[PDB]
């Protein structure tokens, strides 16, 4: 697994630990979305929002997935590729989540959805390119969406983010294939 | 909190 799909494993793991040592509120304080416009400024909130996890399944789902979908495309794309669907769908599903609910949510899995899209229907609509989701896991992906939607997972779900997440994923992919 |  390549350095991209790496340092995000690791960062989430460190801001993880950091969760369960000095509590949830105080790490929110600094990483969330600005909820506040003094804090408008502090760029690194419209990104820090994915590296936050608030549950053990939340961490453990979202880095199973961003490890396999993350790492192929790393492999197949490069880093760069990586890079950049993580920071369109982090600052995209981000800025609808605040919209609909306010800024008090975090998760790498607006990224993670973003991935599924892409990687699925880039392997639909461009399969030479090397990068496909699947069949059986398209399904499972698939049971992810409609978890989420219908809020089975028995968190409560950033339901902006999870859309947003999944529509940058697939404009990318669109844009990507057409070449 | 919401989740993601």
């Amino acid at each position: 697994a390549g350095p991209v799909t790496w340092v995000m494993m690791i960062a989430c793991v460190v801001v993880f630990i950091a969760m369960q040592i000095l509590g949830d509120q105080e790490v929110m304080l600094w990483l969330a979305w600005p909820f506040d416009p003094t804090l408008k400024f502090e760029f690194w909130r419209y990104f820090t929002h994915a590296l936050m996890h608030f549950s053990l399944m939340h961490i453990l789902f979202n880095l199973l997935w961003w490890w396999y979908l993350g790492g192929a495309v790393e492999k197949r794309l490069g880093s760069g590729k990586l890079i950049v669907i993580t920071l369109i769908s982090a600052l995209l599903s981000g800025y609808v989540q605040q919209k609909f609910s306010g800024p008090w949510f975090g998760g790498l899995s607006g990224v993670v959805y973003a991935l599924m899209g892409y990687v699925w229907l880039r392997g639909e609509r461009d399969p030479q390119s090397g990068i496909y989701l699947q069949r059986g896991l398209i399904i499972f992906a698939l049971i992810w969406i409609v978890a989420g939607w219908f809020d089975l997972f028995g968190m409560s779900m950033a339901n902006g983010a999870h859309i947003a997440g999944l529509a940058v994923g697939l404009a990318m992919a669109f844009v990507d294939s057409l070449n | 909190v919401r989740m993601a």
